[PDB]
């Protein structure tokens, strides 16, 4: 409900690393005072969480155009296994920054070879139990 | 990039070549045509100092004859 996304993402082959580039969002719910929010999109490989990267902060637009690029120099052949994250963020100068939306896009439904472009709509962020354990033993 | 890059790129190198070897081809004929006009040259060369013989001897014989 909080809006759509235009991305864009392709491979290049001659430097082996992968091109993703943050086209703009739309249609954001507003969290601030104006009537409108301060957001931000923080991009990262889904994988391993290592070198995450961030965009510009826009001031007071529920429409923000990026037009940004981020380069992962990661092979073809790990590529298959890796996913990529999404997510945008609401900046706030007082307070801890609020996560607007997220979006993963998994490397093997993805098909490289012509350059992808598109919008997608975006999703909350998940928030299960702690522990995950579990003990097993019989009554008589 | 993707594989619509590395095609185009691949065509038009195709392309480099082929216009390449017409220019090769061209070269290999301007060779030719002018070696063989050499030859023709030649027979006209060996002519023109037969012809060149003959009229001196024959102006050397007229001027002998009006004198
Ligand atoms: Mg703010």
């Amino acid at each position: 409900k909080l809006g759509k996304l235009q991305y864009s993402l392709d491979y290049d082959f001659q430097n082996n690393q992968l091109l993703v580039g943050i086209i703009q969002a739309a249609e954001l719910p507003a969290l601030d005072m104006g009537g409108t929010s301060d957001p931000y999109v923080k991009v990262f490989l889904l994988p391993d969480k290592k070198k995450k990267f961030e965009t510009k902060v826009h001031r007071k637009t529920l429409n923000p155009v990026f037009n940004e690029q981020f380069t992962f120099k990661v092979p073809y052949s790990e590529l298959g296994g890796k996913t990529l994250v999404m997510a945008v963020y609401d900046f706030d100068r007082f307070s801890k920054h609020d996560i607007i939306g997220e979006f993963k896009v998994p490397m093997n439904t993805v098909d490289f070879g012509h350059v992808t472009e598109e919008w997608r709509d975006l999703q909350s962020a998940e928030k299960e139990q702690e522990k995950l354990g579990d003990i097993c033993f019989s009554l008589r | 990039m993707a594989l619509s890059e590395i095609e185009t790129r691949h065509s038009e190198i195709i392309k480099l070549e082929n216009s390449i070897r017409e220019l090769h081809d061209m070269f290999m004929d301007m060779a030719m045509l002018v070696e063989s006009q050499g030859e023709m040259i030649d027979r006209i060369e060996y002519n023109v100092e037969h012809a060149v013989d003959y009229v001196e001897r024959a102006v050397s014989d007229t001027k002998k004859a009006v004198k």
